[PDB]
């Protein structure tokens, strides 16, 4: 264990170095935290990077002679020698003292090091709930509504996505505040009951390990931390405290009004509207009545767009605001031929959805113009 | 901009 050494080809370690430095990246903080952990032992090579938070773990099968043992190394440095040796490559690496020897043909690197004892641990922790899905459904769950995540918000429960396990569905729900995003999606299994809340950035280092076609998504949530095994791969997060918003007690309580566009036509007409929207406040003003929907957009210069379209719709007339870049993010993640819009009055949330499936649900909240 | 909550 004190003299680390493997050899392995250069395709093996690619893809598993530029998994495991997707934690890393900006703010210096503690070094090491630039660095990724090697360790060598029994047949296997496994490669970590943390921010504090959350960790992604690769492992590498390893064929060739080697001997146990750990280090960590700058990750950037190591994976962009790896990534620029020639296809084909077998890449020598071993402890030497303090340096971590990289050699490939005629090629020598002597990266830096730091001690495997300082490298950071999540504490160990309990899984109470464990299923295997499709990749593929996961990344609907979190694409249907990751964009409506806040950022920094103080409700610090709202940086983040709650997922909820409930019957035989998983869900995954959104919020800032001003808008809500839900999606829930068939499992196959009976699960218990379970709602945490993975951090934003979790939520995204999750999604880019979801590369891989069929090999499935094995999930495992504890009290305090979630992890998700796909291939060779193991991620792990902290999750955040906090009570999230019930989606149950946001969707509007029987909208009355109900209109239905087609979802292109309406992604265009607010597209070009939001052109002459004011650059920070992005309020457009829609007016609904029989079988139209009108938008206009006006900004401080005094500009203004307008769009008529015909929709489907029979009910009072109606006026409201809405921030047009929340309404943008909801057509684009529907990706529908028909959209339905449920209206209450001008001061009231409304529900969006596609017309042909409830399988995910939008509401955003009106601006008074 | 009204908030839901």
């Amino acid at each position: 264990a004190s003299h680390m050494k493997f050899t392995v080809e250069r395709e093996h370690l690619l893809k598993p170095l530029q998994q495991v430095s997707g934690p890393l990246g900006g703010r210096p903080t503690l070094p090491i935290l630039g660095n990724l952990l090697l360790q060598v032992a029994d047949g296997t090579l496994s490669l970590t990077g943390t921010d504090l938070e959350m960790e992604m773990v690769a492992r590498v099968a390893l064929v060739q002679p080697h001997e146990p043992g750990a280090t960590t190394v700058p990750a950037r440095k190591f994976f962009d020698i790896c990534r620029g040796l020639p296809e084909g490559a077998e890449i020598a690496v071993q402890l030497e003292g303090e340096r971590m020897l990289v050699r490939s043909g005629r090629s020598r690197f002597s990266l830096s090091t730091l001690p495997a004892a300082d490298f950071p641990n999540l504490d160990d922790w309990q899984s109470e709930v464990e299923f295997t899905l499709p990749q593929a459904t996961m990344k609907r769950l979190i694409e249907a509504t990751q964009f409506s995540m806040a950022h920094q918000d103080v409700r610090y429960y709202l940086n983040g996505m709650l997922f909820e396990t409930e019957g035989e569905e998983l869900r995954t729900v959104a919020t800032d505040g001003h808008r809500l995003a839900v999606c829930s999606m068939p499992i196959g299994q009976s699960l218990p009951s379970h709602s945490v809340i993975v951090p934003r950035k979790g939520v995204i280092e999750l999604m880019r390990m979801l590369d891989g076609g069929d090999n499935p998504l094995r999930v495992q949530i504890g009290s305090n931390n979630i992890r998700a095994h796909v291939g060779d791969f193991i991620f792990t997060s902290k999750l955040v405290d906090g009570r999230f918003p019930d989606y149950r007690r946001v969707l509007p309580k029987n909208p009355d009004k109900h209109l239905e566009a087609g979802c292109d036509l309406l992604k265009q007409a607010f597209a070009r509207a939001a052109i002459l929207s004011n650059e920070k406040f992005r309020g457009v003003r829609l007016w609904v009545s029989e079988n139209q929907l009108k938008i206009t957009a006006n900004n401080p210069e005094q500009e203004e767009a307008e769009e008529i379209l015909d929709v489907t719709y029979s009910g009072a007339e109606m006026e409201i605001g809405f921030n047009v870049s929340y309404v943008l993010d909801v057509l684009n993640a529907l990706k529908c031929e028909n959209v339905r819009m449920m209206l209450t009055d001008s001061v009231s949330s409304v529900q969006i959805e596609d017309a042909a499936s409830q399988s995910a649900a939008y509401v955003v909240m009106p601006m008074r113009l | 901009q009204a908030a839901l909550f």
